[PDB]
């Protein structure tokens, strides 16, 4: 959402697709050091490069690795 | 004492399974039952 602009999320960038499915990210958080990589890290590795928007703000280039919940997401 | 009442609804009664069930539809749909599967389908875009 923007900064003065956050009464709803606005930038709904999922990491996901349209379907029906609760395609969760566990502790999702964005890359350390200011990197704003948003890895969306999926239970079974998957952790998403989600960004704000374009054709790479999701799991196009999945920095994932993790054998099973991403969870530490936050780069150097 | 004295019949007073606060509020409470259904959010919180799928806590830790909506967890697990945000967990299961994460990788693949998990080891769970097929009404569990149709909750998830039914939770999923919907515990707003």
């Amino acid at each position: 959402w923007s900064l003065d602009m956050l009464s709803h999320p606005q930038d709904s960038m999922e990491l996901v697709h349209k379907q029906s499915k609760a395609v969760a990210v566990t502790s999702m958080s964005f890359p350390v050091g200011d990197v704003n990589n948003f890895v969306v890290g999926s239970e079974e590795g998957s952790v998403y490069t989600a960004c704000r928007h374009g054709s790479k703000a999701g799991i196009s280039e999945m920095f994932e690795g993790h054998q099973g919940p991403i969870t530490g997401i936050h780069c150097h | 004492t004295g019949n007073v009442l606060k509020l409470k609804v259904n959010f919180l009664p799928e806590i830790i399974t909506l967890s697990k069930e945000v967990r299961n539809l994460k990788w693949l749909g998990f080891r769970v039952p097929l009404a569990i599967v149709n909750k998830a389908h039914q939770a999923n875009q919907l515990y707003p």
